[PDB]
DNA sequence: TTTTTTTTTTTTGAGCGACTGCACTACAACGTTGTAGTGCAGTCGCTCTTTTTT
């Protein structure tokens, strides 16, 4: 769906299949690239209509469809009448991950009957198949869908000793679940900071000092950029509004003036390009090599003051600062706007303002969003609401799949 | 509604004016703020405009009418301008003056003029526009331009031989002429033989001195393509188009 | 005037062809070469603006319009169809001319259409 | 006292020509407007005329 | 002479049209390499499509 | 310069290649010769259509006199046997039609070889005719000088 | 209240009037046959001015 996980799906496939032994005849059918699904099917910024909308299929064997949970239904709609009478159409995505963009669900609606099993025959042939015990679902509702559908539960880069799993799943569960993995022992992993006052305030800021405490003294010890950007990306900040005192610019005008005050970063006010300023692209650029959602850090190697971007090759491309489309200061990412990437140390903000946006989903993407390290700074009212009201979206697919 | 005016709509307000009764006063009062009028260019005068100038100054004492104008000069009909105004202003009016000397032109083209004018009786077809013959001028009947072999006439008259011809075929073969004719004089002209003689000085034929009068865009065109094919750079005066759509 | 004059744009490239040229390469290229090698090698595609909003209602059609009316027209006529259902689809966009002239025009295009599909559909 | 000229006029009159060709040739039946439409395909061409 | 007389007519025909008809020189393509057409480039044009287009009218029927 | 833009100014040599060319007026809108009144005429009349044309051939008379009398030293002529009408060869040429052959031919119809004889009737020692030759020799010469 | 992305053009003159060829009947010379005038149909040239006012 996004050009930011086609470029993560290449490389992942690339680094995977180049692992697995091959042949001469193998690695020519190595797929070259993953495409967009607004490039796939061929779609126009003036009109609507597509290359192969209804007459001409694409001319595929099998599709990968990586991140279902982003596919909206139009979208959705939109592949399926683009696609033959023979092709195999293999989706992925999480169930419980955040709804569509637009007006629609899916990714969701499709797994919500993974929960029930599969069939009695379906039982027997994956037994015959894999050659192990494979349990059987008990009735008969759409053996079809419930066929074709499979539930991933054994994660390998967090186990049971890892809170961070554990909260994922006491998230769809009773909020009494989640205070009560939060509360005992805290798994060494959870960290959680009432937010209240201005002390509060103050308090999470320092947080936020010590949490980028590595990235600081890469930056002022003149180091290369490669290692202030891998510094960088370990610590991040996860707000829900955009304006306000909670929010991205709220938070980012706070920091600003924090490294204003503290000596920790030196800024002009004339300039703009403070060197050691975070910067994030709103628009795709295929031409410069960065999608929407990359992060860069503007700073002095000797030329001038230019922005490095980690490519994910593995190098780092430094670009002038005319040369940017957009850009926005990333000191805090929204949780919609943060989902493909992976941060070591997140850190959730949420607002003492009640607000649609902090519900079940927003948390359990605010927490799968870190890979070791979590810290909170809410309420408990306001994190024992967001867990109770989960974000339905009223379909007829529960009606139509079910006859 | 929008409360704007035209340039017609100055010249219809004050006929209107005029029209009514007590504008006559108004009339009055031009006689007493202009008792005298010279009127130049009147073939280019509408029928309003002499209506007007009929409604002030028609018959009235001690105010003056001068109509300067030339029947023989009246190509603006496109325009709005009108040769039967000009007719009924001729009939209206009871003198007539002429001009017997012309200062511009060479005696030998002054002769061609009214050698070719004064074939026929009423060369103009019209009853009330009689043609004359002009009197060319005493200090310029030197004007010669003279060719290498001798002294050039006034009126060359290129007929292009053939029984019947085309459109295009022929403004072609003219424009072949003309620019053979065009490089013939510039050939020859930097070279000291074709020359423009007052008296006995002498003065050398430039690109400048050559133009070609056109009555259309497109032989206009034709005109400038047979010219540039010869390495003659040639301008357009009457090009009016707009440098917003290069 | 002690400056260098223009020099010419046309200048020899080093350009190796490749293995696999698919045909829809070829196809754009013999569709238009100078194009084709101003927006495919240089990469340098004049980009025009887009045309402004009419102040009045189409009476007449001409240019592009009337093109993919005959297009979907004699598509339509390729498989039989009905020429009042595309007409009424026509009428309720605005594209056609209020009236009786909208479907004078509607009625000379099917009629132009049919003698075209009379001749395609004839050897199909 | 104070009026504001215009030079060009030929906006008004295509203008005023299409008003008359809304207000005339719109509700003529079939047999009135073909022959309309064999005399001038529309307002342009009776404005040029 | 006529027949190459009248390619060239042709060919000044279907390069500039009249003032009803778009020509094939009136575009943004052919005027960033020449400003006139000289009669060179002219000679060059009608040589790369003897060289190319004559098949298409050898094959035509 | 055309004949319109050329009124009032002064040339040295003037060349009029396409003073032969006429075009017939279609529209019936004319003067009446009494009231001096502008008269359209929506149905075709022939009387209309004459009084216009006659109206049409004093314009051009008109504008080939502005375009004779804007020469100095010289003026040349473009003459030839130009037929409006769609036959090659039907005996007789329209030049009795446009205003150069109405002064040429006196208003009369006649033919190429009339219209020589008419063009050699007035020979004077300003006025000549010449044959149209078809020929180029050399385009010209630069001669450039430094700055 | 939040958020996704996209680079491909295309079309366009038609009625007026002649040139040329084929077909069909009228009429006179040698029932039949050759020449002339007229009608129908496909093809092609052509052509659509000028300008300035506070």
């Amino acid at each position: 769906p996004t050009g930011k996980a086609a470029a993560r799906l290449t490389e992942s496939l690339g680094k995977a299949l180049r692992q697995l032994p091959l042949t001469d005849e193998q690695k020519k059918r190595i797929p070259e690239d993953a495409s967009t699904l607004h490039r796939l099917l061929g779609a126009q910024p003036g009109s609507q209509r597509l290359r192969h909308h209804a007459g001409n299929p694409l001319h595929l064997d099998v599709l990968v469809v990586d991140e279902a949970s982003m596919i909206d239904l139009p979208m959705m709609s939109r592949l399926i009448d683009a696609l033959p009478d023979h092709a195999r159409v293999i989706f992925l995505g999480d169930r419980d991950q955040l709804a569509s963009v637009e007006a629609g669900a899916v990714l969701g609606d499709i797994c919500a009957y993974a929960n029930a099993g599969f069939t009695a025959e379906r039982a027997r042939q994956l037994s015959r198949l894999t050659g192990t015990h494979v349990p059987a679902g008990t009735g008969t509702e759409a053996a079809s869908l419930r066929d074709s559908l499979c539930l991933l539960q054994k994660s390998y880069r967090f186990g049971s000793d890892s809170g961070i799993g554990q909260l994922a799943a006491a998230i769809n569960r009773g909020d009494k679940t989640a205070v009560k993995t939060v509360f005992q022992q805290d798994f060494t992993d959870i960290e959680k900071r009432l937010l209240q006052s201005g002390e509060d305030y103050i308090a999470m800021l320092e947080e936020a000092l010590a949490g980028y405490g590595r990235y600081l003294d890469l930056l002022q010890a003149r180091a290369e950029p490669d290692l202030i950007i891998q510094a960088f990306n370990e610590y991040q900040l996860l707000c829900a509004l955009r304006e306000g005192p909670f929010g991205v610019a709220g938070l980012n005008e706070r920091i600003e003036q924090f490294m204003q005050q503290k000596r920790k970063i030196h800024r002009h006010p004339h300039s703009r390009w403070y060197e050691g300023r975070p910067v994030m692209i709103a628009r795709n650029d295929s031409a410069l090599g960065l999608f929407n959602g990359d992060i860069g850090i503007a700073l002095d190697r000797g030329q001038g003051t230019r922005v490095w971007f980690a490519m994910p090759d593995g190098n780092i491309k430094s670009v002038q600062p005319s040369r940017l489309p957009e850009h926005e200061t990333t000191w805090a990412m929204t949780v919609h706007k943060s989902q493909g990437s992976e941060f070591d140390h997140a850190a959730l903000i949420l607002p003492s303002q009640r607000t649609p946006v902090v519900t079940r989903e927003l948390v359990y993407t605010a927490v799968t969003r870190a890979r070791r390290r979590l810290s909170l700074y809410a309420d408990e009212r306001i994190l024992s609401a967001a867990i109770a009201t989960r974000t339905e979206r009223r379909s007829g697919l529960a009606a139509l799949f079910s006859s | 509604r929008r409360g704007e005016l035209g340039f017609d709509d100055m010249l219809s307000r004050l006929d209107s004016a005029l029209r009514s009764e007590s504008g006559e006063v108004l009339a009055a009062a031009i006689r007493t703020r202009f008792p005298v009028a010279m009127i130049d260019e009147f073939q280019d005068t509408d029928p309003q405009q002499y209506r007007i100038f009929r409604r002030i100054w028609h018959h009235q004492p001690e105010t003056a009418l001068l109509l300067i104008g030339d029947p023989k000069q009246a190509i603006y009909a496109f325009r709005g301008a009108d040769i039967f105004t000009y007719m009924k202003a001729r009939s209206e009016v009871h003198a007539h003056y002429t001009l017997d000397t012309n200062w511009r032109s060479a005696p030998g083209m002054v002769n061609s003029v009214n050698k070719l004018f004064s074939q026929t009786d009423d060369a103009f077809m019209f009853r009330e526009i009689p043609f004359i013959p002009v009197k060319s001028a005493g200090k310029n009947q030197a004007l010669r331009f003279v060719f290498k072999g001798e002294t050039q006439p006034a009126m060359k008259m290129w007929l292009m031989e053939g029984e019947s011809c085309g459109v295009g075929d022929y403004q072609s073969t003219m424009a072949q002429v003309c620019a053979a004719q065009i490089r013939d004089w510039l050939q020859a002209g930097q070279r000291g033989e074709a020359l423009l003689m007052n008296g006995d000085d002498a003065r050398p034929v430039r690109a400048s001195d050559i133009s070609v009068l056109v009555r259309s865009r497109q032989e206009a065109a034709q005109v400038r393509d047979a010219l540039t094919l010869l390495e003659i750079p040639s301008v357009y005066l009457s090009n009016r188009d707009s440098v917003f759509e290069t | 005037q002690a400056g260098k004059a223009h020099s010419e744009f046309v200048q020899p490239l080093p350009f190796t062809l490749p293995e696999t040229v698919p045909l829809e390469t070829l196809q754009r290229f013999w569709a238009h070469p100078v194009r084709a090698f101003f927006q495919m090698r240089l990469q340098v595609n004049f980009r025009t603006e887009d045309s402004e909003i009419p102040d009045t209602e189409p009476f007449i059609l001409e240019g592009l319009s009337r093109y993919q009316i005959n297009q979907q027209l004699l598509n339509a006529l390729v498989e039989q169809d009905d020429a009042e259902r595309l007409f009424r689809r026509f009428r309720a966009a605005g594209d056609l001319p209020y009236g009786a002239f909208g479907e004078i025009f509607w009625e000379t295009q099917c009629q132009e259409m049919q003698q075209l599909a009379d001749r395609v559909i004839a050897c199909r | 006292f104070e009026q504001q000229l215009i030079e060009d006029e030929s906006l008004l009159r295509y203008q005023a020509c299409a008003d008359f060709w809304r207000r005339h040739c719109y509700p003529l039946p079939r047999e009135i407007a073909q022959v309309v439409f064999e005399t001038w395909k529309g307002p342009q061409a009776l404005l040029r005329d | 002479d006529s027949t190459l007389q009248k390619a060239r007519t042709k060919f000044l025909q279907a390069y500039e049209g009249n003032m009803m008809v778009r020509g094939e020189g009136d575009d943004i393509w052919y005027q960033r390499l020449w400003r006139q057409l000289t009669p060179e480039t002219m000679e060059a044009i009608v040589e790369q499509s003897q060289r190319f287009l004559l098949p298409l009218f050898r094959f035509n029927q | 310069v055309t004949i319109h833009k050329s009124k009032g100014l002064e040339y040295p040599l003037v060349w009029l290649p396409f003073i032969t060319n006429f075009r017939v007026q279609e529209q019936a809108f004319y003067h009446d010769r009494h009231s001096f009144e502008a008269v359209l005429d929506l149905n075709a009349a022939p009387e209309s259509v004459d009084l216009a044309e006659a109206e049409r051939l004093a314009e051009d008379l008109r504008l080939l006199y502005v375009a004779l009398t804007r020469s100095v030293w010289h003026c040349s002529l473009g003459v030839a046997p130009l037929v409006r009408r769609r036959g090659d060869k039907k005996g007789d040429t329209d030049v009795h039609q446009s205003a150069l052959g109405r002064l040429l031919q006196k208003g009369e119809p006649q033919d190429a070889a009339g219209l020589r004889t008419c063009i050699e009737a007035l020979c004077d020692d300003d006025i000549a005719w010449q044959t149209a030759q078809t020929g180029d020799n050399q385009p010209w010469q630069v001669n450039d000088v430094s700055t």
